[PDB]
């Protein structure tokens, strides 16, 4: 039998990271009002969303 | 005589957000012994010198 000697050593390192973020919004606001001498009216609408 | 108030209103947000990292890194030794020679691997002085 033949022995060689061969110490030796390798590595080896690889990692990737990722981060992904999206954010949406939307707000909507509206504001009616109505008059008469005897009458009086108002409406209000509001959203949002997220 | 009649009074009439009206009020529309709209507001939009977007954001996007994006990150990427990536990382390579390669060691090879030769000659010593290889017990040794992983040791280099930590980078630190005195395993470098054992090797």
């Amino acid at each position: 039998v033949d022995v060689q000697q061969n110490d030796s050593a390798t590595y080896t390192n690889v990692s990737g990271n990722t981060i992904s973020e999206y954010q949406r919004s939307l707000a909507t606001s509206v504001a009616i009002e109505g008059r008469y001498n005897f009458f009086s009216g108002s409406l209000s609408t509001d959203f949002d969303s997220n | 005589t009649g009074q009439l108030s009206a009020e529309a209103k709209a507001k939009y947000g977007e954001s996007i957000s994006s990150f990427t990292q990536y990382s390579n890194t390669h060691q090879e030794v030769r000659g010593g012994d290889g017990a040794k020679a992983h040791g280099v691997f930590s980078g630190k002085k005195e395993d470098f010198q054992a090797w």
